[PDB]
Formats: C-alpha cells, structure tokens, sequence
C-alpha cells in the first residue's frame, strides 16, 4: 500500500554551520575515514603521564 | 575422502599383516574405487578443491530439474510408437498385419544409447495394439506371442501363417474394434539364454504378431491404422562391457 | 485430475476458482508448484497485482497553457493510425485527454473503477520570480469535461493547493474519489451537451497554473483505487514499433516522456 | 486472477487425411501469444490478454495451461498426442515430411477421441535461467532502417532461448475416421492458454503493448 | 494392474463430480501412467498376461549380472582416461601441458549415451593429474582450475598465459614428481546457468589446466606423459526431452 | 608445527580454511597473534573485507550528452598502451563503459557478482530553470549493452526517479538485481547482436536525462551485493607511473576525478 | 554545497602510522609523505569559487 | 647455502630451481584506504 | 580470505657448486612484491594479488608467510638457512664476496635438504 502521509510539518532552521565557535554541541562534519564513526581511543598513559596536561588546573 | 569415493583403502602396511611374509615392507599407498575403476597409488597423494568447498545446492536446479527421476530402467520402461500397419477391408481370415521380434522392434535409438555398455538385458515386455474404428465399422484383430521366433521349428512358424487357430491357442488377446478402443498383452522373459545377448544378437527372445481374426467389415472399401505402443517391464541388466550393441 | 473428459470440465470460474485442478503434463504437480528461491535471489521483489503497478506514476500529458482546466478522471487513450504506404509516417497516434500510462493502460482491460487518483507536475521552466504552481478543484457545471485553456476569472473559494517549482521542483496532489456513485466506468463517453454533471465519473476536474510556459502532468491512483470487472486486451498496438520508419518517412510519434519534455 | 482468465489463440484440423505421426500443430511455449488486427495489416498485432498482461513485465516463468477443444461428434474416432519438446522450435520438432521425430523421448499424452472432447494440461517451466524474458518484436531491417516484427520461434537457439522453453505440439496417431454418409471428413480444434498456479512475472517497465481507442488504416 | 503402471485412473464417472457441470456424461475410460506416457482411454480395455504369469526369477540372471548396479548417474561418475599430455625438459615456466574444458573433455560416447535425452545437466567435477618420473628425475606441476572460460574476459585467460603466478592465486593443487604420485581437484559446479546446456553448448562452466611450475630437470634431454583421468559427482539432471546432445 | 616436509604440505585450502597452521621463525605464535591496540591507537577503524570498500562511490565516467543510455552492470575497464618512444605519451588509456572504480577494481578480481548497485552524478551545471535530473530504468530489448546517446522517444511508463540539482546538487539512485539468474559474470562480453537479453548480466540499463550539458556518473555496492570465486590479481598498471612524461610528450592521460570535471 | 548550505564541514580521521605525533614536525625537500611523526595524509581541496578561507 | 647441494651427474642434474611464494599471516591487517597503487586494464599492449 | 591465498613471486638456484656461506637468494619483507608485464617492458610492473589487493590502502602491518619449494630428487643433498633480518637491506646481509654475515645474531632456520 502507498499512503498520503499523516506526519505533521516540522519548521527548520538552516544553519551553515551549527557549534562552529563552541567546544561543546554536537559536530555535523562529514568524516573522510572509510568507517564514519571511525574514532580513536583515549590513550592513558599518554606522552609519559596519566595527568590531563590540558587542563588549566 | 568427499572425492566421492565409493571404497578407501590406505595400504601402507598391509604387508605386515600376511602370515607368510615376515618383516613386510612399508610402503606409503593407498587404493581407492570410483564406480567401476579402482585405483592403486604407489605414493602420497592430495586432495585438493574450493576453500569452503560447497556442491551446487539443489534448490538452484528446481527452474529446469524435472521433479521425477530417471535412470536406465526408467528409460527402458517408456512407452514407445513402434509402428502403424495398414489393415483394410480386402484383408481375409489370418492375414499378418505385423510381426514384430522381441528386442529389435523396440530397439530404438533411445534405448539403444542406454543399453550401450551392458553386454545383454532381459525384460517382461508390454506390448498395446491401437485401432480406432469409427462406430460403423466392425472386425476383429488376435495379438498373440511367440517364443524364440528364429530357432522355433519350422512347421511352428509355418502353422501360424497358414490358419488364424494356431494363433488363438497361443497366449493372446483378442480385439474388438466396436467395443474395446486398446488391448494389452504381457510376457515375461523366457529363454534358454539368461539375458538378450547384445553383442552377438543371438536370439531374439519373442515376438509379438497380429493377424486378421475377422475382416474389416464396412459397407464400401476401407482401411484402418493398427498402431503399436510397447516398453519393458521387470528388467535386468546385464555386465559393464565394451562390447559394441550391435546394429 | 484426468487429462481428458466428454463434455466441457475446463470452466472460465472454475479453474480460477481452485475448482478444477489440471493435471501437469509430467504427472507430478510439484512441477508447477510455487518457488519462492528465484524472486529472493533474483529480483529482490515479488509483485502479486496490478494494484501495485498502478499506483507508480507515468507521464499523460504535456500543456503549452499557463493555465489550464485538465479532466482528472478521464482515462481515454490515443487514437491510432497505421499505412506501410510510401513516405508516409508508419504510425501516428492522436490524444484526447493524453498518452497512456500505467493507470489508464491497466485501466483499459476493466469497465469499472472507484476511488482517488494522484497527479504529478514538472515544469518546463521553474521560474525564479514566479514559483508557484496552484492545483485547484474546478467543478464548473457547465465545463465540458474536456481540456481547455482556462478563460475563467470568477471561480472564487476553490479548494487550492499550492506547491513551489524552485524550493521543490515537482508538484504532487491527491485527489479524492468525490463521486456521486459507487462504481464509475472506465473512459465513460464525455459529450457536447454533457457539461460536468454526469454520474459515470467524478464531477470534478483540475484547474492547473503556473507562471511556466509549459508543464507536464502525471498520475497513479491513491490509495483506495481500485479497477473492477475485468474485460480481456484491450485494442492495443506493439509500442516499440512506434520507431518504425520502412516507409522511406522518418517516424514521427513521440510520447510525454521526461527526455522528450525537457530537452525542446 | 488476470492471468488465469482463457485466452482462445490458435486453432487447427483434424481428419480423415491426417497421417500417422504428422504434426498438426505446434506452439512455443511463452506468453506473448498474439492475434491479428482485424483492420489493418501491421506485423506485431494484437495481443491476447496474457500479452497485454505480461507485457508490462521484462521476464516470466512459471507453468502454462493449455487447453485443446475437439469440436466432433460421437460417430468420429482417432487417437492423437500431445508433445512437450522442451528447448527444441518448431522446426525441429518435424522431419522434411512433417511427420513428428523422436517423441520416445518427451512427455506425452495419447489423447483417444471417440466420446471424449477436450483436453487439458499444465507444461511445466523447463529453463536453464530462472526468468526468462516476454519478447518483444524484432528489427527485421538495418539501422538506422526500422522495421519489427515479432520473433519466430523456427529454431531453439541462442538468438531465441531467451524467450521461450520450447513447443508444446499435437501429432496424429491415425486420421480422424468417421462414415462420410453422416459426418464432415475434417474437424477444427481449438486451443486456449492460462497461466498456471506458480506463474510469475518481474521487472515492470517500458510495456511491450500501448492501448489506442482505435485502429484505422491512414490514407 | 500388473502391467507396472505408475499410476491408474478409471475417469468413467469424473464427469459426475464437476461442481459447475449437472447431469454429467458417464463414459467408461481410463487413464493410466507408464513412466513419461500416459494413456487416455476411451472405452473399455483388456489387460491379459500368460496363464500363472510370472516374471523371470532374479536368481536366473546371477551368471552374467554384476552384484552391482548400474545408473545414469553411476555411469557418469565413472572415471575416464581423458589425455597423455607431453611434458619435455625444454618447456619452461608455465608452458601449457593441457587445457581441458568441462564438460567438454568429458563428453566421451559414453557420457553422451548417457545424457541423451536430457536438456542438461550439472556436476562436482574431479582430475586427477597422473605422472610416472623415476627417481632420479624432479620438476613440479600446477593443476588449476578456472570458470566459465569461454566468457571470461581476455585480460584474465592472458593473465594464466603470461605468468604462472596467476595460476598458483587459482583454486589448484601442485604435483612435485619426486614426492606424489598423483594429485586431484575436485571444484563444484557455478555458473550463471543453473546447468550446463548441452542442446546449445552455451558455455562450459570451468576449465581445467595444467602449466608447468618448475622444469623437468633432468641431466639429458628428457621427457615424460602427464595423464588425466576424470569424473563427474553431485551429479543433477534435467528434463526429459527430444532435444539432440549436440555435437 | 614443523618447518619442513618431505612432500607438499602448505596447501591452498588448508591453509586459508586454518587446518595448516605454519610455525614462526621465532617459534613463539605469540609474534604473530593479532594485536587491537594499533588500530584503536592510530588509526580509528579496522577494515576487514573487500565488502565494506565497494561500498565506498567513486567516478566512473564524464558524459557530454544531455540525454544518455548507460550500461549499468558493465564492469569492464579500459584499455591501455605504452611505449618508451620519443615525443608519444607515454601511457594511453582508452575505455569502453568508464575508468576505474574501487567497485570495477576490486572486481576484477573476481569471476562473478550478484545484488544491486548504486549511482551517484555531479551535474557540470545546476541549470536553475531546468534542475531535475531523471534516472530512468531502460530495458528495451533491441539496445546494445553500451554507452550511446539517447535517440527513443516512445519509452513511455519506465520507472523513474527524479532529484535535482539545484536544491541537492548530486543525485543518488539504487538499483535492485532484477536478474534472470542468480549468479552474473563479472565483465561479460557484449556483442553486436547481443541487445538487453543476456543472462550474464541484469537486463537493465540506465536513461540519464537533465539540462546539464556534462555530467559525471559514479558508482558503488549496494548494500546486497557480492563478488564470488577469486581468480587473482587483474591485468593492472601503476596509477602513479601515468604522469610520466619522460619520452619528451606531456603526460596526457587523465582519469574522471571531480577536480578534472569541475574546472574545465 | 556552498549554495544551500554556505560552509564545508569536515572531519579527518587520525589515520596515523605510531600513536603519538609531533607538533610542528620539520618538512624537508625530500620527504615526501611518508613521515612518521604526522598522519600520511593531506586534503586535496576543490570548487569553483576563486578563493576560499580554510 | 651451508654447503654445495651435492649429488651423482651420472644420475641426476647438479642444479636444481627452488620456488617461492609468500601470503599474509593471522595478523596481516591494511589500513588508510584511498587512492589505489594499481590500476587495473583490460589489456596492455606496445603503442606504435 | 583474499590476503592468505599464495602468491608465487620468486625462485632461485641451489648447485653442486654454491658455496658455504654463499647467498642464494634475499627478499625485502613486505606486501608490494610484483611481477614482469610479458608484453611490455614498463618499469613499474604488474602486482601480484598480495600487492594489488593491499594496494587499495596506505598502510600495512603483520607477518607475512613464506614457502620455499625445492624441485629436486631423493638423490640432491645439501643443507640450507633460512634467515631473518630486520632492519637491513640486501646490500647488506652479505659482504664483498656475497657471502652472508653476521649469521649468529639472527633467526634461522638450518633445512636440511634430502
């Protein structure tokens, strides 16, 4: 059977690039790995210490 | 061994196990059958096929596969037009329509090609004689059997051309055209030979004959089409050869 | 079963019917039984009826009219002409209400029909200034049901639709059956006189426009389309012998395609 | 549903003429089986429904139902066969005097006509491809000349194996007798097609039929 | 009815049980199955036989029949000697000893008997590639196998032409002269056709090849027989036709 | 296990089926036992078969036609020539239905395939008046299995599909199997009176037809599709090596990559 | 597509052959890429804009 | 070689052809898919 | 499946007159072992399967299977080694006389050979 579809219209935002200036959010890149969720680990230790060299701490 | 191997036989040390023979020598070999080959390997040997090796499935065949089986008794066993023989209205009392031996008339190309490699075969023949009259036509139509057909005496032969009485005692079934459409009639094998020597032909083991019983009775000039169906039943075969089925 | 009797035993109802079971040939009826293996493997679907194939879109009209009255439930077909005559065209077809489709082809082999149909629209130009494209029903009692460039400019409080050639590209409506019966018949006769009152179709066409020079129209049946009372082939004549040219004069036809629409 | 409906598409004789063993009629096995357009003289024709229905398909397979109507009284008698000769055309079904060859080998059916009058059976799919396709007419000229036609299954061959399975063919066992004082010499009989219980077709496209409301010569 | 009929059907009263015919003709017929024939009578028959029939007693026959039996597929299975193929020691790196097609190479008088009467047919293949040296003569063989040769493309049948190393990336078994004393490859039956077409011929399903891995190396100029024995299983057959096994 | 053996051991199958288990130089399997680490810490992923890199689309081939007819399960790739002569090229391709593709690459390794592909195009211009693109289903029986210009204008009720370039800007199309057999050939031969009825491969081809006076077609797996029965390695050339231009001759080869499409 | 969405958003895998880069690696005439103290792998960029901002 | 490979010439050739082959082991693993090494062609011949 | 089927890529000598010590035969170890175009004479070469199918990636790791098939008889004798030895290349594993060195500091394989 084909249907007349019964879902409701969503409005939308277009966005050029959403979370380009924030360090959080949700990235909307398109990854060039073979694997699209292609992520490597946290490596701990890591350059010779278990501590977070990043943090301003 | 899936290399379809009907027998496998590593022989490497079966000549240490002969009571006369002491201190056999060991000799890596090995024997294997394959249908009617066996074959004697003096050395290792391998078997080599696809990595994950899987035969065709079945199901793929289905499109094309007949759902029915054949093999060579199956062959043999099919029903065959052996032949149309002309009877009209002129055609007295014990007049031959036809005389067919036993195998010959069925030796078709069919059955010939599937009896090739077997040095003979015996089997219980059927044999159909067809005649459609129209309702106002009448007559009668006598098939009967006779064994060994070229050895028989003559005086045998001689008394079934000469007098349709001779072929009513004989083992036969009598046809009707008015009320009967078909008429079988089956005989065994019987011969001094075990089986029909293929190789040599050496004698036909019967022969199926149809004479005019009572004419073909219409009221102006007339003739009908007698027509022969028959296929063996009960059949054995004879020994894997080379020999030749001779024409 | 038996493969033969005195007297008729092969019946039109009973064979469909599952009453009468023929015999195959073989013997075997495994033979003709159901294998499912080869549309798994081979083809990736199974189609069971025309009710699927009809609900596919295909081309049926093309319009040189920006605006247009266009009769939705009219499901006639071509009229054809044939000659093998010398540097004459071999085929020639001349529409009424457009070339066949899917819908009125299937149509075709039945009498009656009920229910909704679709229609699809691809402009010949998606005009930046002026996008919109409006569908409207036009139920005029006096409209024959017939296409005609519209010269209306007083049907007011229509029911409208309106989609956008340049944000979308194609327009899709669905029609409701609006039916004053229960069982319409397949290219029922329109007439002179007939206006848009006549009860063997819906009474109710499209009034199509656009700011696009030329457009071209498509359609399916919805999803509560169905064909009944089924007739046998209709006239029909060999479609790629269209491109028969034997005569010594190049073919002509040319059917509403996508290709032929949007290139000239 | 459709493709179960009878489709009447080809007829032929039978007498007190007919040979033992000659072919009275022979048909390839597939469903675009055509008729004549009546008002014109075009070559493909006018499909029967099973065309027209199959035609909006590129493949098929599946069993055909045929069906042989025996139009003869009571008072004639013959016997006759009916062959299937899987991956064989027609002309190689008969010998140079239209007499059938080989029919040891087929499936057949020895058909006795006295009270009975019609014959039915199924010719099971035989394909060595599991889909084979509904064809269409032929350019029997040159490009970029172009003339169709529809195919002749003459010859089973690669350049026709992919349309039909083979023949489906009738052969007499005797002429068809009957007293000439009561009854005509020679009778017709007729055939019908249907598709069996595993029939199926794929890949709807391009149909092979266009429907038209009318066909006339142009002048 | 002892006249080994498949099946039997009297259908005098089959008019009668049609839903949609009323008052249906009673006509005495019957049907019956003899293999691939069936017989649709019209009217009353007689089936006779000789008096006390009975069949040839299967003990009669064990002077000439094989214990063993023999099958359209047991004759199929049976190994053939296909080829004595000359290898020298001056063929070089992957010379060609032998190509063979399947089934082609097969298709003995034998194997075409058999199949006549079939549309087709598919089948797990097995070589097995045969080579007597004595001990003082080395060198090494590839037995390969490759499908559908007369389709595939050209660049990969010169592929295995051009170098040796595009035959040992194949499905294959090697021969080393000095160790083994034969070697087999059995490869299944895959192609786009469900079987193998023997009315058209269109197309083998594989091919078996043997080139040369290292050269018979021997201190003068020598040479020795690479022999092929062959034999079909998993063997599926088609369907019962008129259809010629062509040439 | 043993490093050596007075007779073939090391045995095609036995090997890749793990019954042959060769022993390490070092003798400690240990030095040879797969390690994860690696993959998690460099590099993000671990591709394990041939399977997930077909599924990846590359460019196949550059079309100059508005309206074409394209073999869609052609896998062949093209022809090459090479010479070390003064002033020629070095090295010429000349292809039939395209270059190659990770899809027709891998491939050629292969003797057979089965299931459905997909198609991907990038229009040389998004043409904003006429932006469809349609990607139609062609199964005419009378076509060759080649590239060709479309010159039909009667394939009515085809399957079509219709994206467009202006608002998307690449058009993405699935095709199922729809095959008469379960098994294809990898690279069939096509023949002069071969048509669209072979076996060896789906008879389906493609009708592309947009505004766009160049386009440039890809292609990839789709997610049921398989290649069967390795062969080997493919008759093949270095990629790198076609930029030389040591005979004096500029290299002139050059395969359809988007930034050769793109600008100019 | 810088039409209807104006920005290219990419993401690039590590891709590395060790574990631990190094900032600012040297870049020399030969080398090629091929070094081990960055991932082997650079972006080929292309559009038919005149100029763009990475 | 540790020593010459000795044997009779009366009997046998002095100098025989060892035959090497490699494939990858249980470890064996490819990363980085992208531009290919080879190109494959269906055929390769002299240009004149 | 692809990478474990063997690829044939080499072959070498072994007489009655190679000497003690003398290099037979040396293989850099990795994937990208090719082959010679029969009909042309370009430099790069044809792959092998191992090359062509590794060479769809940038990056390889993992050991790598060898099969050394000796064609001779029961009546050849003579002992062999087989050696590993990373981080050199062929210039290298042998001296001015194509005699190896430094033997005792690798793996080895000693096949005696009857």
């Amino acid at each position: 059977s084909k249907p007349l579809t019964t879902i409701p219209p969503t409005i939308v935002v277009q966005r050029p690039s959403q979370y380009f200036n924030n360090a959080d959010g949700v990235d909307q890149g398109l990854p060039l790995s073979l694997k699209y969720g292609n992520e490597v680990i946290l490596k701990t230790p890591f350059a010779g210490t278990s501590s977070d060299e990043m943090a301003l701490e | 061994k899936q290399m379809n191997v009907n027998s496998s036989q590593d022989t490497t040390f079966e000549q240490r196990s002969q009571e006369k023979v002491q201190a056999g020598e060991i000799n890596e070999s090995i024997e294997f059958r394959n249908q009617i080959t066996t074959f004697v390997h003096d050395n290792p040997i391998i078997t080599e096929q696809l990595i994950g090796d899987s035969p065709q499935p079945s199901g793929d065949v289905r499109s094309v596969s007949d759902a029915r089986t054949h093999s060579i008794i199956d062959f043999l066993e099919r029903p065959q037009f052996i032949g149309s023989f002309l009877w009209n209205t002129s055609d007295i009392e014990n007049k031959e329509i036809f005389s067919l031996k036993l195998p010959d008339a069925l030796m078709s190309p069919m059955i010939r090609e599937k009896l090739s490699g077997f040095t003979s075969f015996s089997a219980s023949t059927v044999f159909h004689i067809q005649v459609n009259a129209h309702p106002f036509q009448c007559g009668r139509l006598v098939l009967a059997a006779v064994p060994v057909p070229d050895i028989l005496p003559l005086h045998r032969l001689n008394m079934l051309s000469f007098d349709v009485s001779n072929v009513i005692t004989l083992p036969h079934v009598q046809l009707d055209i008015s009320k009967e459409t078909e008429v079988l009639l089956k005989i065994p094998y019987v011969s001094p030979f075990v089986q029909y020597d293929l190789v040599t032909k050496f004698t036909p083991w019967a022969a199926f004959l149809a004479h005019v019983y009572a004419p073909l009775n219409t009221p102006s000039a007339a003739s009908l089409q007698v027509n022969v169906f028959a296929h063996f039943e009960d059949i054995k075969l004879g020994f894997p050869t080379s020999a030749i089925v001779a024409q | 079963v038996g493969f033969a009797s005195a007297g008729t035993r092969d019946i039109r109802s009973s064979y469909v019917e599952g009453k009468f079971i023929p015999q195959d040939i073989t013997g075997m009826s495994r033979n003709h039984e159901l294998d499912e293996q080869p549309s798994q493997e081979c083809i990736g679907e199974r189609i069971l009826s025309f009710s699927e194939l009809i609900k596919r879109n295909s081309w049926r009209y093309v319009s040189d009219e920006k605006s247009l009255i266009y009769p939705a439930y009219a499901f006639d077909n071509p009229a054809a002409m044939y000659t093998a005559a010398d540097k004459l065209p071999v085929w020639t077809l001349t529409p009424r209400s457009g070339f066949p489709t899917l819908l009125t082809s299937i149509g075709a082999m039945y009498a009656f029909y009920r229910g909704g149909i679709r229609l699809k629209i691809v402009p010949g130009v998606a005009d930046q200034p002026k996008p919109l494209v409006e569908v409207a029903l036009f139920t005029m009692q006096d409209q024959g049901y017939i296409i005609k460039a519209n010269d209306y400019s007083t049907d007011f409080c229509s029911s409208n639709i309106y989609e956008n050639f340049v944000t979308k590209g194609i327009a899709e409506v669905q029609t409701p059956y609006y039916s004053r019966v229960n069982t319409s018949v397949v290219s029922a006769p329109v007439l002179y006189n007939a206006g848009n009152i006549s009860p063997l179709m819906p009474n109710v066409m499209y009034k199509i426009t656009s700011n696009s020079s030329n457009i071209l129209l498509g359609h399916s049946a919805a999803d509560d389309f169905r064909f009944g009372f089924l007739l046998g082939a209709p006239l029909a004549i060999s479609a790629t012998a269209l491109r028969d040219n034997f005569t010594g004069s190049s073919a002509t036809v040319s059917l509403p395609t996508f290709s032929n629409f949007y290139l000239s | 549903y459709v493709l179960k409906i009878p489709n009447y598409f080809s007829r032929f004789k039978y007498s007190s003429t007919s040979l033992p063993k000659q072919v009275l009629w022979t048909s390839p096995v597939h469903p675009q089986i055509i008729r004549n357009h009546v008002t014109v003289v075009d070559a493909p024709g006018q499909p029967t429904l099973l065309a027209y229905a199959t035609g909006f398909f590129k493949y098929w397979r599946g069993g055909l139902v045929y069906t042989f109507r025996f139009v003869k009284t009571n008072y004639h008698s013959g016997r006759v066969q009916i062959t299937f000769h899987p991956f064989v055309g027609y002309d190689d079904v008969m010998d140079s005097d239209g007499k059938i060859v080989r029919d040891e080998y087929v499936y057949r059916v020895v058909v006795d006509l006295r009270d009975q009058t019609e014959a039915t059976l199924v010719v099971p799919f035989t394909s060595l491809t599991p889909y084979k396709v509904c064809a269409d007419v032929f350019n029997s000229a040159n490009r970029p000349k172009y003339n169709y036609e529809p195919r002749d299954f003459k010859v089973y061959d690669n350049t026709t194996d992919q349309f039909f399975t083979g023949t489906l063919c009738v052969s007499a066992l005797t002429p068809l007798v009957s007293s000439s004082a009561v009854v005509s010499s020679t009778i017709d009989v007729l055939v019908e097609v249907k598709a069996s219980d595993d029939f199926e077709v794929a890949v709807p496209n391009t149909p092979l039929w266009l429907p038209v409301d009318s066909l006339t010569e142009r002048p």
